[PDB]
């Protein structure tokens, strides 16, 4: 019979009636499960041994994708679907969350012989990538409400990811002054939604699937790792004091995350070679956080 | 009071531990590199103190016995026996226990089964957790011994040119048991001089090795003169032994792993058409995750007159991206693996042994699966009544003539390739209409996968 | 917004007539909840065929007999007699599958519903598709 | 633990739907645990080769669970 | 610029106005960090995305040193600073904790080019060493309140650790009867202090550093590992019964921890070779626990 | 219809993929041990069941290509060219791509730069994540090929007495590409007979090897006659390749590691003043965590009259 | 639930065989599933035991259908001891893995049928599987 290989698969995200086949996929992980109500009615009459278990709900699925950067920049739609406002090829973090509910979309995981798993009512809840000395890759995390098995599906023949972008060394700046001795710049963006369970007595003897959710908060964060370097005795630029507001940018040849004003906290580790670690979050009144997506030639 | 020499060893392969006859046991002609044995595991318990005057003493316990290891090399020696008049290899039960997990049946169609034309081995029936079970009997000089409940782990075949065709067997057994009494008379069961003469009449020389490789995605046959190679049939059989602290244990049962049919083929780079360089450049230019190649390694060569040969056929093979082997003469390596169409389908590949292969016999073995079943070689398509043209709104039910006249699959399919002025059905009743003023073609191909072409250019006109 | 399931695989039983009936229902999502009214099958005909392969020139194993059961309730039945089941059983692939020797692949099938009239547009519609399997029986 | 295998498109026998009551037996040559009626929950993992995982417990009104111990020759 | 290598460092502890440069240091680990107050003021008016984070306190540092035994016995000052009373070269565990607050001292971690990290208001909170078949080493654990970066420092040119003491096999006695089949004798001493956070409204808009602390308890403990050995059938000396009071001493050629009366609990493990494990603590009315420091020739 | 022999290989080092002239490409005189190629990765997916009648079948997928490997050995052959009258080594761009990540400028003062007296290579400007980028062109008999965007990983120099001064180059490239058409005429770009005579006039013999070692902490120069040695210039360059499940991938970019300049020098023990025994005894008596030595290994020997040397 | 038509019959050597089918119609709309039995009118069952599924296979035996207590739905399928002997004669010599007493004797299936109850021949297969002979010792 037909076995199902992960390497022989195709992941298509269905949004607005168009299929976004996300090629250049390094690895994805997903699971499906059901919720049970198992009670044991041991009584003084009969100290029974057999439980009363009924399957009544579908546990929400947690799908994680690892997607390489591509020249056609389809992967920026994950920021677009997660709530960021768009102007050109740059994504803004809005001052306030636009809507109460996230942007919902369906996703297919295609396989050979018309086999498919249909995740519905999905939303992008996490996107983080590490700019480092290895090829950058953004791990997106979406949560589903209802999963199903379907025969025919949506396959993104045209909308697809192009060639992976060549590696380019990261560099973090303050205005235009470079920060020396970078190790690993990791950026994190989240849409911490929450499912609104509305399982009621009208759903008795039926399988319940989560359908609606609301956004608790959005945020942009970055953890920067440096080597503890000082150029002067009693230096003022490079030290361990906190910085309430400072313009920061984690720049690459193909992406540049901008914090117009940042709150930096420093942490020193007395390891083999001393390392300082930053904790960059935008300030209260900071302008929207920028995320530029340069395909080629900026 | 005697010393035992390795040169006087004689090996018999059996499927039964009693009632040994000529259909259950035969001698296997082995070589110098024969080896067998069984290793044992142990353990040392040592006290590790820290104070002054510490205890410094150990203790050993025998805890388990490993699975018995055996290996030997044999020559590929196809021949026909006088009793049944069917081509058979002397170590045929080894091939069967390698191929399938059912009882041996040479009359069947799966595993090791022979014919009046050739001896064949296919792996279409190896979906078993315990393949056919053998018992290797070892006779060194006077003393007897045997390995209980063996299984054929693998069979190494090394294509070493300027050397004879040889296969190396390896496997494992539950336990090696020394026998004090003779199980069966080795004089009777052992091969006699007549069959020895018949066998030595047929030898397979690795030098005369032609290779037939074709890209199924492009229909491109390559001409690659081999320099040296090897292919393996591997079962990845692992023997399970129980863990008991109080008593030593021997393996109790086994479980076959994943059946792998890999290979490696070295050859020099050729600038000629459809040479090694073209294959290497195509493979490194396509850069495809999956490949569909047809590989037919023919040991012993192909000839019009009868010659011995051993043939490995991989219908849907997977070829790795080649690399250039910089030597005094530049070369390359074509490492391949025979994959099945479906995981639980078997049919990764098959083998055909015989001392009588005409070129047609090996061709129809490659394209039909059996050396006896003939296969179509050429086709010229025929119209209905030797008609050369057609006019608008006229039918043309075309027929076919095939060669040879004894091919098992005489049917063809129908298709239109060049031009759009007619349509054809399953039977071949070509139909046209008005406003058809162009030259249209018709094609036919056989259903046995031979690769035969039937073409005709019909000059359809607008009519008088 | 959801997906359809046009691909359906049928399993027939040898020596037994096979009967499948399809109901076409009009649907809508509005302020009032989902209102469903059966589609009136007038001038609606079906036609299905089975071949052993998708590729052009495939041998026609058999064809399905089409009928309309109830126009008012929008029910149409697509089935084949027992003799057609035997015909398909004869033409099926001989390759068995372990863990269930009964099922064998018979081929591919399609169903088109059409409405042909002088005032009606020449519109066809492939309602389903898939493969046909056979559960071999020993009785009869 | 199984491998996710399907024989048909839209198969009914092998799928991910829960099974309220179904007779199950995990059989060997020397032991056979029998559930006269079982409550099966399925879980699919999108690993290298897709794997489904069952969770078999006896139902409320199921007959007593059997555990046979065959020494030799059943 | 100037990188900071751990191997190129010097740790000097400043007590009473004298610098105790602790050479023969195998390895040390330290970290510095700040405490933040990050709240997100999402309102029905503006469901904001930008937090209100202010750095207001220095998280106390946890410095751990691993120091080899030395011939000049400077390392016994860690017992001296942790609260033990001194007579000659032997350290007593007092019946009662002497003072409410621990003994505070400053510590420097020197590096090249006048680089330094200044830990202040430190106290020794843990000291434990394992007498085993490897070279003994005592891991001390100190907690700081305030860390700082300074240009000039204190460097212990004279007060330094000498040569490491040669290895000598441990041996545990009861009075003078040896206990057979020793595996690993691990000793532990602690001064479980607690920081008294006094952050008040007068420290608003300022960085707060912990300054004062009080001793919750002091204790001496030891875990002894043996092999389960019996010399007689129904032996009385060696068994698994608890021992309410028994004189114990874990003796070496250079150190001897004495429990005048000990409470021993035994634990048997049915491993490859049976092992019994003791849990030695001094009794209620036991005399002060001794810790002798013999440099050479006792 | 022809077989290709390794003896007819010719290697050209280029910094440009087009517009090949005598200042961008020169032939590199290689030896028998030349080797190049590119390996591929794969994977087998096998079903591992436990029941009777289990499925026994595998499947292979090509998933990625490794970085191309190349290596060859060349003789250290300093000489002066007639055009510029400045001492230059024929494989000078190899030295430059080893030394610095900037554009080649022999008139400068960093990396590979020459003079009217000697050719010099210093590593004062190697702080780059991607050193100077080369393209090795391989000509075997008639067919052409080249490795795209190579980087000099290391340069092995073995001081093997009773042998000639030689350096072994190693590196990696993004992809090995076979070329059907001639990129440039190898007759013109290849070295002519006049410069060949000039080069063969100058050879470096490893036997005539004097070593100058001095302890900077004590001001003690030692007289150590060498027996055999080696020193390496290593970049620890690692090539990054992307992981894509649907399509095979080739390396896209690289990143230089830690620049290491190590060595190993064997010599006999001498009881004479400032000999090997004195150095060994001083080193094992001091037992210092750090040492400050000045080492000047002089291949080819030192002489009053003009002699070749590295 | 789903389908469970596949059940294997183990018939005993030298002993007559008789199976008692309590036909039933369970419906799970209400939580305590309805125990309504089907009413056996115009119903006939037919079943043959045939070695292997290939066409032209010889008929090893034929089941003898009994319809009793039509009101409550039960029914009986049986075959005489002579039929048992005929089955055991043609059974294969290879024994089952889990039980060294059973031997594969063939395949079977029983087909319910309505004969013009509403002018319809609504015949469908009830069950199926393999028939196993269990070797006896008494005779």
């Amino acid at each position: 019979m037909f076995y199902s290989l992960m390497r022989e698969s195709k992941i298509v995200i269905e949004y607005d009636g168009r299929g976004y086949h996300f090629d250049a996929l390094s690895n994805y992980d997903a699971s499906t499960s059901f919720q049970e109500f198992k009670t044991l009615r041991r009584t003084i009459h009969n100290r029974t041994n057999y439980a009363d278990s009924i399957i009544n709900a579908q546990d929400p699925s947690s799908i994680s994708l690892a997607i390489n950067f591509s020249t056609t920049l389809i992967e920026s739609n994950f920021f677009d679907w997660m709530g960021f406002t768009r102007e050109g090829n740059s994504l803004f973090l809005p001052r306030n969350t636009p809507n109460i509910e996230p942007i919902m979309f369906n996703m297919y995981i295609i396989n050979h012989n018309n086999s498919c798993i249909y995740f519905e009512n999905c939303y992008v809840s996490t996107v983080d990538f590490s700019l480092d000395k290895s090829i950058p890759i953004l791990n997106v995390g979406i949560e589903s409400g209802k999963f199903s098995e379907v025969s025919t599906f949506r396959d993104g023949y045209t909308i697809t990811q192009g060639e992976v972008l060549p590696y380019s060394a990261p560099a973090v700046y303050t205005n235009s002054s470079p920060l020396p001795a970078l190790i690993s710049a990791s950026m994190s963006f989240q849409q911490q939604c929450s499912w609104r369970e509305d399982r009621n007595i009208f759903d008795i003897n039926k399988i319940y699937t989560n359908k609606r959710a609301y956004v608790n908060e959005m945020n942009a964060s970055a953890t920067l790792a440096f080597y503890y370097v000082k150029r002067l005795v009693g230096d003022k630029f490079l030290n361990l004091d906190p910085e309430t507001r400072t313009p920061l940018i984690i720049k690459n040849k193909y992406v540049s995350i901008t914090f117009p004003l940042a709150r930096i906290s420093k942490r020193l580790n007395f390891s083999d070679l001393y390392q300082v670690e930053y904790d960059v979050i935008p300030t209260a009144d900071s302008d929207p956080v920028e995320i530029n997506f340069f395909g080629e030639r900026k | 009071m005697s010393l035992q020499l390795l040169r006087n060893t004689r090996i018999f392969v059996s499927t039964v531990k009693t009632g040994h006859n000529k259909t259950n046991t035969q001698e296997i002609l082995v070589q110098d590199d024969i080896s067998w044995g069984q290793d044992s595991n142990s353990t040392d318990i040592t006290v590790n103190e820290a104070g002054p005057r510490p205890t410094r003493g150990s203790k050993r316990f025998n805890d388990s016995l490993n699975a018995a290891e055996w290996s030997f090399s044999t020559y590929i020696l196809p021949y026909k026996d006088k009793n049944t008049s069917k081509q058979i290899v002397p170590d045929y039960m080894l091939w069967h226990a390698l191929s399938s997990g059912r009882a041996i049946n040479l009359e069947g169609t799966t595993g090791a089964h022979n014919n009046a034309t050739n001896f064949m081995v296919n792996f279409k029936d190896n979906s078993y957790h315990e393949l056919a079970m053998l018992h290797i009997y070892i006779l060194t000089d006077k003393t007897w011994s045997y390995i209980d409940s063996c299984q054929i782990n693998q069979a190494e075949v090394n294509v070493d040119i300027e050397d004879i065709g040889r296969v190396t067997w390896s496997g494992n057994g539950n336990q090696l048991i020394p026998l004090d009494e003779q199980p069966f008379d080795p004089d009777q069961i052992g091969i006699d001089d007549e069959t020895y003469m018949t066998i030595q009449g047929s030898y397979i020389k690795n030098k005369l090795t032609i290779l037939k490789i074709k890209d199924m995605d492009t229909n491109k046959s390559y001409d690659i003169p081999i320099t040296g190679g090897t292919f393996t049939i591997n079962n990845n059989i692992t023997y399970l032994t129980p863990n008991v602290m109080s008593r030593v244990t021997i393996p109790i049962g086994s479980f076959t792993g994943a059946f792998e049919l890999t290979g490696s083929l070295t050859a020099y780079l050729n600038d000629k058409s459809l040479g090694s360089m073209e294959l290497y450049k195509d493979l490194i230019k396509t850069l495809k995750v999956v490949n569909r190649f047809e590989i037919a390694l023919v040991l012993g060569g192909e000839y019009d007159d009868e010659r011995p040969a051993a043939i490995l056929v991989a219908k849907q093979a997977h070829v790795n991206i080649p690399t250039i082997e910089t030597d005094d003469v530049l070369g390359t390596s074509v490492e391949f693996k025979a994959i099945p169409s479906d995981l639980d389908a078997g049919d990764e590949g098959y083998l055909g042994f015989s001392s009588k292969y005409t070129r047609t016999t090996i061709n129809n073995l490659i394209v039909n699966g059996d050396g006896a079943t003939d296969a179509v070689t050429a086709i010229t398509v025929k119209s209905a009544g030797n008609v050369t043209t057609l006019n608008r709104s006229a039918t043309l039910q075309m027929s076919v003539e095939v060669t040879p006249s004894s091919a098992r699959n005489k049917e063809v399919t129908w298709a239109i390739t060049a031009g759009d002025a007619a349509t054809i059905n399953a039977t071949g009743l070509l139909r046209a209409d008005a406003s058809k003023t162009g030259a249209v073609t018709v094609e036919a191909t056989a259903k046995d996968g031979s690769g035969v072409k039937g073409t005709k250019v019909i000059t359809v006109t607008a009519g008088g | 917004m959801s997906t359809e399931n046009r691909v359906i695989d049928l399993v027939v039983d040898e020596n037994v007539p096979y009967g499948l009936l399809m109901q076409f229902m009009d649907v809508d999502d509005s302020v009032y909840p989902s209102t469903s009214k059966p589609v009136d099958l007038t001038d609606f005909s079906l036609r299905g065929s089975i071949k052993s392969s998708l590729e052009d020139g495939a041998e026609t194993v058999a064809s399905f007999t089409t009928a309309i059961v109830d126009a008012a309730q929008g029910v149409a039945s697509i089935s084949l007699p027992v003799s057609a089941v035997t015909t398909i059983a004869s033409k099926a692939s001989k390759e068995r599958d372990r863990y269930n020797p009964r099922q064998r692949l018979a081929g591919y099938y399609d169903v088109i519903i059409t409405r042909t009239a002088v005032g009606s547009a020449a519109s066809s519609f492939r309602i389903m598709e898939g493969k046909v399997y056979i559960s071999d029986g020993v009785t009869q």
